[PDB]
DNA sequence: TGCCCCCCCTTCGGTGCTTTGCACCGAAGGGGGGG
């Protein structure tokens, strides 16, 4: 076929990313992978004098046993020009949160059916390590679209959705987002009849080349104030910090009548009577927190961002917004992975649900502020990874001034 | 010979061109030593003569090999260097000997003038230009260019290094129960085969290594044990590092303390025990390396310990797939970290140290948290998975970290083992207020401008204090309020104060910091029985915090 | 009077914070070791 003219964007280099350590039974399948994937033609080996390169590790999910390589295309995909500019960009379904179950399949297969611009090639090239540097790292570069970078879903775009619209007439009420590597199709047919169009899906896809979701319970947690019939001035002290905090987020929140309960130099233990006008004003700021902030609207042009926090027993909060204090998004993720121990595990696993609720909700990921050092992070996180793709994230020490969330 | 290989085609930078860098004087050994490297590479083919049309050169000298009788030829291309365009390396990593699984039959071959068999993309040569001096007065200079890898170049040993792995890739490929450990020109080669058919199995490498116009002399055919490698011995059953000499001196240079850590530092892998935590100390502050620092107390001591460690014999051993990993760490004090990597016991595949001060302000835990990681990472490198633990924490300790530290953290399959000092939190703040203690609601303001400050606290019992600070900020202020009211309190007390920065600090329950007075109000919360800390908004009237923020104003 | 790689220890300079210093991070300087 003709390649599609791909640019960097102005004045941006290619990606220069160290390859880090990998264990032996994923250096194993790296080497398995990729070289079928040579025979095929779909990458090349090269040298040294292409100075590029993109880490490369391997998932395995739990119920599908085998290796899946994953190549780390972050870098990449920031300097890789906009396609929104050249048109060819996806746009996201509204309705498909509103479906009572979304699966997940996994097409990145079909992008290697097509060839890649050979000017950009060089930019995809990653380099497999050696278990005790027994030999030089082995590199290689992509010859067709490759999987988890941004333009391959644009560049198929056209060719996606003629393979699509046969099951598109056939199946109006069910709706299929692409994103990256991954279809992301909902529908509101039983539990168990929703399962066998998604695999009259995948043997139509699979004539040319995960778990179910359920958003309808993707529950907001709100901001709640503790209930007692005693209160101590600790009790007030916190009480009045966490909804002086809360006046950033929503209007008229007032603390005048609980703080002068607390005039005078008070003992911590001491227990102050409410004032009348102190449950007055207590009462009514439970029903402001009790509702959703009235002016917040998504906006496609400005990134998101998704905070989280450790609260402890097995639970994790998080806050999805694009300015300060204006979330389009609160809630609480649970495990149940087993023995409630490992907090990497957890953090990660609470990263690919927040990430795959807002592609469901608003088709792109949030860039996540980590509450985990990031050598604690870089240690473990790729032991619990099950998505083709990944998320922007920085790391955040924030003491938890006051308990917001609980 | 010259390797039929194919070339790497090689570019300078874009807008850039070659170097321009007339040549210097060397002597007459050294100008000899190249003649004859040189009319005997130009013999061979590996440089050609050129002249006027090419305007570009770059200097030329010779250093003596690490055999005697022999000169190793080297041209200054630093500013070729800067305009030749960026590679990726492919060199990873070190191979370490504890990597190594014992091998039947073992062979360690070195490729005579690695660099000089492998050719030069033919549009780049023009750019090596160089000239040789004979005397520098006798003659202008005769002016050659490469056809082959120079030394000095920034691209030679990527070049090297991936023609190399597509020679041996044949062989490999054919030959998958041999290990081929290939580190630049430097093959070890070890099998499960009798001698008789290894031998066969190195001839015929040879032979494929010639075929592509690498030599293997004899000279660097190692046969028998105990064989030389990466700066180790090769036993059959164990390995040792080559000898470990330090500098012995009446006066010390920073130099000279910048050299004996680098030494201890590389002793490390194998001698247990190593510390420069106070040999490095003498380090800092330093303005030149010719500087004579003299040592403390605490560094003669530490230099005297490592002394006594390593005039004893150590060996390390070599990795069985079929058994475990297990490390072990023991704490040494000021932030310094140790531990032994084996399999069976008091049979130590490797040693390391865990030395690094991450962060201003950490505790014992954190750090050895960080020495796990480190460790995990350096078992991936090596053996490709991660060990079980061996730690000095008991689990309770661990647990009652894991559920008040408020990031997340995690440490792998441990056991508790009892090598005092244990790791252990110095103190533990209260999840709720304290009956009966008194309530310091605590505050200090400083002037952006004038450096001067107030730190203070209002007391339930009716104390009050008012400090005057000078030269302070307002962060510090805030810390040495809360140490005034821990300065002045009971074994048990509550502290109700308003800056976040002091409450994050303190309640991430530090023991060590690179402050003074954080470290001051560290030693006061350790002797104290119960700390409640709380905190407030400041600037909103709440009674205590109000009344303080006045007196401190 | 050279090149490339890994490691540790120290110093410095850039970044972001509802900051005015502070804490973090990555690069660069020295050392060790390898070819
Ligand atoms: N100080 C050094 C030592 C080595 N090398 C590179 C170039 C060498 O060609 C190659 C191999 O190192 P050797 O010591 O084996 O030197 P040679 O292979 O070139 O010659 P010999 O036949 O003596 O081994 O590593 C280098 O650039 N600088
Ligand atoms: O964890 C940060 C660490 O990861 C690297 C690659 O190993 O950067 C990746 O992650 C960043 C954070 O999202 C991205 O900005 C970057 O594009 C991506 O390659 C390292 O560069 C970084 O130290
Ligand atoms: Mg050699």
């Amino acid at each position: 076929i003709e390649t599609v003219p791909v640019k960097l964007k102005p004045g941006m280099d290619g990606p220069k990313v160290k390859q880090w350590p990998l264990t032996e039974e994923k250096i194993k399948a790296l080497v398995e992978i990729c070289t079928e994937m040579e025979k095929e033609g779909k990458i090349s080996k090269i040298g040294p004098e292409n100075p590029y390169n993109t880490p490369v590790f391997a998932i395995k999910k739990k119920d599908s046993t085998k290796w899946r390589k994953l190549v780390d295309f972050r870098e990449l995909n920031k300097r890789t020009q906009d396609f929104w500019e050249v048109q060819l960009g996806i746009p996201h379904p509204a309705g498909l949160k509103q479906k009572k179950s979304v699966t997940v399949l996994d097409v990145g297969d079909a992008y290697f059916s097509v060839p890649l611009d050979k000017d950009f090639r060089k930019y995809t090239a990653f380099t497999i390590p050696s278990i005790n540097n027994e030999t030089p790292g082995i590199r290689y570069q992509y010859n067709v679209l490759p999987q988890g970078w941004k333009g391959s879903p644009a560049i198929f775009q056209s060719s996606m959705t003629k393979i699509l619209e046969p099951f598109r007439k056939q199946n109006p009420d069910i709706v299929i987002y692409q994103y990256m590597d991954d279809l992301y199709v909902g529908s509101d047919l039983e539990i168990g009849q929703h399962r066998t169009k998604i695999e009259e899906l995948r043997q139509h896809l699979l004539r040319w080349g995960g778990y179910e979701l359920h958003p309808d319970k993707w529950t907001v947690q709100p901001i709640v104030l503790p209930e007692k019939d005693s209160w101590t001035v600790n009790d007030i002290q916190k009480l009045v910090g966490k909804l002086n905090w809360a006046s950033q987020i929503y209007a008229g929140i007032k603390v005048r009548q609980l703080s002068k309960l607390l005039r005078g130099t008070k003992a911590l233990t001491e227990v102050v009577p409410l004032t009348e006008e102190a449950e007055l004003e207590l009462a009514e700021n439970r029903e402001i927190l009790k509702e959703p902030v009235h002016g917040v609207y998504y906006d496609p042009s400005k990134d998101l961002i998704a905070e989280i926090q450790k609260q402890g027993q097995g639970q994790w909060t998080y806050q999805i917004y694009q300015e300060p204090f204006k979330n389009l998004k609160t809630g609480k993720y649970a495990r149940m992975k087993g023995a409630h121990t490992n907090d990497v595990k957890q953090l990660t696993e609470a990263v690919q649900k927040i990430a795959t609720e807002s592609i469901v909700i608003w088709g792109k990921t949030p860039k996540f502020k980590l509450p985990i050092q990031k050598e604690t992070w870089e240690a473990w996180w790729t032991e619990y990874w099950q998505a083709t793709w990944i998320p922007e994230w920085e790391f955040v020490n924030t003491p938890p001034l006051v308990k917001l969330w609980y | 010979p010259i390797s039929p290989i194919e070339t790497v085609p090689v570019k300078l930078k874009p807008g850039m061109d070659g170097p321009k860098v007339k040549q210097w004087p060397l002597t007459e050994e050294k100008i000899k030593a190249l003649v004859e490297i040189c009319t005997e590479m130009e013999k061979e083919g590996k440089i050609s003569k050129i002249g006027p049309e090419n305007p570009y050169n770059t200097p030329v000298f010779a250093i003596k090999k690490k055999d005697s009788t022999k000169w190793r030829k080297l041209v200054d291309f630093r500013e070729l260097n800067k305009r030749t365009q960026d590679f990726w390396e492919v060199q990873l990593g070190i191979p370490h000997p504890a990597g190594l699984k014992q091998k039947k039959s073992v062979t360690v071959l070195d490729v005579g003038d690695a660099f000089y068999s492998v050719p030069l993309d033919k549009d780049f040569r023009k750019y090596t230009a160089f000239t040789i001096p004979s005397i520098n007065n006798e003659t202008p200079g005769i002016r050659y260019q490469y056809n082959v890898l120079p030394m000095g170049w920034k691209g030679s040993p990527a070049i090297f290094q991936s023609s190399m792995t597509k020679i041996l890739e044949p062989f490999r490929k054919q030959n998958p129960d041999i290990v081929i450990y290939q580190y630049m020109d430097d093959l070890y080669v070890g099998s499960d085969l009798e001698i008789g058919q290894h031998r066969t199995k190195i001839e015929e490498l040879r032979q494929h290594l010639l075929r592509w116009g690498f030599t293997t002399p004899d000279k660097k055919h190692q046969k028998e044990p105990p064989f030389l490698w990466m700066g180790y011995e090769l036993h059959p059953d164990k390995w040792t590092v080559q000898p470990i000499v330090l500098p012995e001196k009446d006066s010390w240079t920073v130099n000279d303390i910048q050299k004996l850590v680098g030494k201890l530092n590389w002793a490390s892998q194998i001698y247990a025990g190593i510390k420069v935590r106070q040999l490095s100390k003498l380090l800092r502050g330093t303005k030149a390396l010719t500087e004579v620092v003299p040592l403390t107390e605490e560094a003669e001591l530490e230099l005297a310990e490592n002394r006594e460690i390593l005039k004893e014999p150590v060996h390390g051993v070599y990795y069985d797939p079929s058994k475990d990993l297990i490390a072990e760490i023991q704490k040494q004090g000021q932030g310094q970290w140790t531990y032994q990597i084996y399999q069976e016991p008091f049979k130590n595949l490797k040693t390391g140290k865990y030395a690094r001060m991450k962060g201003a302000h950490t505790n014992d835990v954190k750090q050895l948290t960080e020495a796990v990681q480190k460790i995990a990472t350096e078992s991936i490198v090596i053996w490709g998975k991660t060990p079980k633990f061996k730690l000095p924490i008991q689990k309770e300790t661990w647990e009652a970290w894991w559920t008040e530290y408020w990031q997340a953290t995690w440490i792998p399959e441990w056991e508790f083992v009892n090598t005092p000092p244990l790791v252990k939190l110095w103190y533990q703040l209260e999840k709720e207020p304290i009956i009966g203690a008194e309530t310091f609601y605590v505050d200090g303001a400083a002037n952006r401008e004038t450096k001067l400050g107030k730190a203070g606290y209002v007391t339930d019992r009716g104390r009050q204090k008012v400090v005057p600070l000078t030269d302070t900020t307002n962060q510090k202020t805030e810390l040495q309020a809360i140490h005034l009211a821990l300065q002045d309190s009971g074994l048990e007390v509550n502290i109700v104060t308003d800056s976040q920065y002091a409450l994050g600090i303190i309640q991430a329950q530090p023991d060590k910091s690179e402050s003074e007075l954080v470290s001051q109000i560290i030693e006061q919360l350790i002797k104290k029985e119960k700390v409640y800390l709380a905190w407030v908004p400041a600037h909103k009237g709440i009674g205590g915090n109000e009344q303080v923020d006045k007196l401190v104003s």
